[PDB]
């Protein structure tokens, strides 16, 4: 006698996790400091 | 007189002597503040 109707195609795993989050991004560079005013003259005699 | 140490005065005829910012040191009178050598180390604004 002939056999059964094959089976079908069985499913795929239930798929993996995302990826978690990325770090804090680090600081802006520190800024420089101005420069010093002029040397001023004498005071009033 | 002559500026004490930690402090500078880089003009003629003032009466005050400022004070050096932290990572300079001065000895007795200068006309400014000298950055400290490589390897060593200065905190206060009235480092000698
Ligand atoms: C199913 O199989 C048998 C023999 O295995 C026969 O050929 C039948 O004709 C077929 O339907
Ligand atoms: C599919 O499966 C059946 C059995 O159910 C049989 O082995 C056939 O030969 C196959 O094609
Ligand atoms: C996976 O499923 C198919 C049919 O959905 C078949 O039965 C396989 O035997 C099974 O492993
Ligand atoms: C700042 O850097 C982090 C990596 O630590 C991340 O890529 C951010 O998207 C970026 O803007
Ligand atoms: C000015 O100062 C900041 C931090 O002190 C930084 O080094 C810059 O490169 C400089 O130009
Ligand atoms: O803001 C940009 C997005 O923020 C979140 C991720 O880090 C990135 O793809
Ligand atoms: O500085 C903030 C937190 O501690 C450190 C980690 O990288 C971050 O998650
Ligand atoms: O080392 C510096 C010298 O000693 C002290 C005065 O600042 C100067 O005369």
């Amino acid at each position: 006698t002939s056999p059964p109707p094959s089976p079908p195609p069985s499913p795929p795993p239930p798929r993996p996790p995302p990826p978690p989050p990325p770090p804090p991004s680090p600081p802006p560079p520190n800024r420089s400091p101005p420069p010093p005013p002029p040397a001023s003259s004498a005071i009033n005699p | 007189k002559p500026c004490q140490p930690g402090r500078y005065q880089n003009s003629i005829g003032q009466r005050v002597c400022k004070p050096c910012d932290m990572g300079t040191y001065s000895r007795y009178g200068g006309e400014l503040c000298t950055k400290c050598p490589a390897g060593t180390v200065a905190s206060k604004t009235g480092s000698s």
